[PDB]
């Protein structure tokens, strides 16, 4: 069964062991799918990450095949570029562009964002989101940690590990699947749900960018997950810290109700976008900088 | 806890 699923994998992955052409695996960090390492190309001295996943530590593995779907087939400015998937040993590989900035989780949890800087933020997933889910892609994930940055301060969505598609024929998802902190009242309902539900969690990764922290945080994952699905939407700690701009834009996102909501495509057309700075606002807030 | 369900 394992078995079976290796060599499911391997009908669909690029031939070969890319530790012939990889030097100096690192290791920098998880997600829940497995881990992430830099590498080195041996030959031109470039730095690559690795996204390494054991098949037999999957809740659903076939989930794995969504890393497949992005890569040969949605590509874009402000996407995390997959370059080329392997299968070795009992593990799913996955050679991708390095964001050397690292993870929105980091400078959320240490600095404070303006609003300009936040606004980036915002701009940049939204651009994402807005192309994917206008070809029927949801990520389902969206929070700090899957956001990344370049050195020079470009924004990129990542871990693209438990999205789904719509369509006409599916226009739909089901599952139980994200963050609890983050995921929307209608999911934790267990109703049927679209893009939506990126919206709502982008929320909640506004909300993170000015409390440091989604709300809630300070309950266990069930407790948070009831008193999203009950309660009315979540409130910023320090609502005095927003401007009124700001304040409008998070009411359009935090909706309980999923068809009222704003849509992505909506959103690039908020005046709180107006205050976006260029990559180079964000370029501060790095590690390597504060 | 940032970890996530699937």
């Amino acid at each position: 069964s394992h078995e079976q699923f290796r060599a499911a994998l391997q009908l669909v992955v690029d031939p070969g062991d890319p530790r012939s052409y990889l030097d100096n695996f690192i290791k920098i960090g998880e997600g829940s799918t497995g881990i992430v390492c830099i590498a080195t190309v041996r030959s031109s001295g470039k730095l690559v990450a690795v996204k390494k996943m054991d098949l037999r530590k999957q809740q659903r593995r076939e989930l794995l095949f969504n890393e497949v779907v992005i890569m040969r087939d949605y590509q874009h400015e402000n996407v995390v570029e997959m370059y080329n998937s392997y299968l070795v040993g009992d593990e799913l590989w996955v050679v991708m562009e390095f964001l050397e900035g690292g993870a929105l989780t980091d400078i959320v949890t240490h600095t404070r964002m303006n609003e300009e800087q936040i606004a980036a933020v915002c701009l940049a997933v939204l651009q994402a989101l807005s192309v994917l889910h206008a070809q029927g892609v949801i990520h389902r994930d969206i929070k700090s940690d899957s956001i990344l940055l370049t050195h020079d301060g470009r924004v990129k969505l990542s871990d693209f590990g438990v999205c789904a598609q719509v369509s006409k024929e599916v226009p739909r998802r089901k599952s139980l699947v994200g963050t609890p902190y983050w995921m929307a009242p209608e999911l934790i309902s267990r109703l049927p749900y679209g893009p939506e539900v990126d919206i709502w969690s982008l929320g909640i990764m506004v909300i993170e960018m000015v409390d440091g922290e989604p709300p809630y945080f300070n309950e266990p994952p069930l407790k948070a997950m009831k008193m999203i699905r009950d309660n009315l939407p979540p409130r910023l700690k320090n609502l005095h810290k927003v401007s009124p701009s700001l304040k409008g834009f998070l009411d359009r996102l935090l909706v309980r109700d999923p068809a009222q909501r704003a849509t992505a495509a909506e959103l690039l057309k908020h005046p709180f976008l107006a205050k976006a700075g260029p990559p180079a606002s964000i370029v501060p807030l790095m590690r390597q900088n504060r | 806890r940032r970890r996530s369900w699937y």
